[PDB]
């Protein structure tokens, strides 16, 4: 019943910053794990990043093409999860979506993929 | 007026002569009228 | 722990990695932790484990884990669930197919991990004083 | 509280609420004082000036917005325990 | 008495992104209200985005020329605001300005009009 909007990408280039914002609406994000993935064209949807409703870093996992570059940061306040963008490489570039379910904790292979939103589009080039 | 309350005793009877100078000699008890809960510090008394 | 008394002490059988073991505390998930083992808000009992890594090892899955369980457990309930995670819009029915995992996967037990998250069994007890009268109680000695 | 959308919605701007004071509220106080807010140097006497309005907004009656900004009657009755002598205690009945 | 600056502007294609930025100086943003205006020459100018010192959605207002489409977010440490364009279409092509005043708090059409940036130019052409 919930729906997701992601915002933030667009065109960088190579080494550029950016944020994503995951707007949740009608419903509370907080008790609930929330996942980010990409989906260029071509390719699966890919699982980029997991954060779980404890917001801590042994529940809160990556995976291996994104450590020590992309950063989340979640505020329930205003019911949205962040997507910290740092290094930006061209292989970054895809349509980002982020994902939640009824589950609370993420895992190293678990990530919520119940309710989708749109998706962002976010391509690292000149 | 203590401890938050107003309380007001009264009584009326008649008098034999008019000798404003004493107070006649007689047993006279004054009986509870009107209890307040009001609790205003009180200091000075006027009159009207 | 001798000295009291407890009362109605049960026990249970889990198998798990060892790297997670510290996990296991309440308030924080490891991976296991999350999968199949949970572990009340305040636990009255010990934690004891010996290293079952040399003589549990014999590629041996008959204690595999519960790798995509659909929700969070609820305090003191088993595992009994043995069908598929839900993920999509349509039923899974029909084995693996798009959009879902079976649980069913390598919890790593080959033999060339002799240094990779070798078979750590640990038990865990769970303690009752003063709320039945006790069974099982400490020795004096002396004669 | 409870709804009085319906009855006391026709809107009636009557019952306008202010927008532009000069800081927040504090405890026991009454915002009565119906003065231009003063968001710069030059004074704001003689009615409307640039970055100087007038508090007074639409707070949206119309019937267009129903479900939602319509009126709700919402009261809070303040209650003391055990400070005076209790003048308002609650039926007993039996005879 | 503060003094803002508009930058990021430039020479952009149709469908494509831009994020100004509205950096204060000798003076906190942080309980004021912020808004966005933009002016191509030959019309008056235009409310684009309003954000108010508790940057709240409800708070949060924009016109409805760039309703789903253009973004803001304020960060009171460094005392900036954004308006972050997302599918930017030649009609928005004008010379933004951002300005504030003593206020908190925005409304539908309540936007802080005091103290005025240099503006800067957003081009949307090929």
């Amino acid at each position: 019943q919930v729906q997701l909007v992601e915002s933030g990408g667009g065109l960088v280039q190579p080494g550029g910053s950016l944020t994503l914002s995951c707007v949740a609406s009608e419903s509370s994000l907080a008790p609930y794990r929330v996942a980010w993935f990409r989906q260029a064209p071509g390719k699966e949807r890919e699982g980029v990043s997991c954060i779980s409703r404890d917001a801590h870093p042994t529940s809160t996992y990556y995976t291996a093409s994104v450590k020590g570059r992309f950063t989340m940061s979640r505020d329930n306040a205003k019911n949205t999860v962040y997507l910290q963008m740092n290094s930006l490489k061209p292989s970054d570039t895809a349509v980002y979506y982020c994902a939640t379910d009824l589950g609370g904790y993420c895992s190293d292979s678990n990530y919520p993929r119940a309710w989708w939103g749109q998706g962002t589009q976010v391509t690292v080039s000149s | 007026n203590i401890d938050g309350y107003f309380k007001i005793y009264s009584k009326h009877t008649p008098i034999i002569v008019r000798e404003p100078e004493d107070l006649p000699q007689g047993f006279s008890a004054l009986e509870p009228l009107v209890d307040l809960p009001i609790g205003i510090n009180i200091t000075r008394f006027q009159t009207l | 722990l001798n000295d009291l008394c407890f009362t109605n002490v049960y026990a249970d059988s889990f198998v798990i990695r060892g790297d997670e073991v510290r996990q296991i505390a309440p308030g924080q998930t490891g991976n296991i932790a999350d999968y199949n083992y949970k572990l009340p808000d305040d636990f009255t009992g010990c934690v004891i484990a010996w290293n079952s890594n040399k003589l549990d090892s014999k590629g041996n899955y008959n204690y595999l884990y519960r790798l995509f369980r659909k929700s969070n457990l609820k305090p003191f309930e088993r595992d009994i669930s043995t069908e598929i995670y839900q993920a999509g819009n349509k039923p899974c029915n029909g084995v693996a197919g798009f959009n879902c995992y079976f649980p069913l996967k390598s919890y790593s037990f080959r033999p060339t991990y002799g240094v990779g998250h070798q078979p750590y069994r640990v038990v865990v007890l769970s303690f009752e004083l003063l709320h039945a009268p006790a069974t099982v109680c400490g020795p004096k000695k002396s004669t």
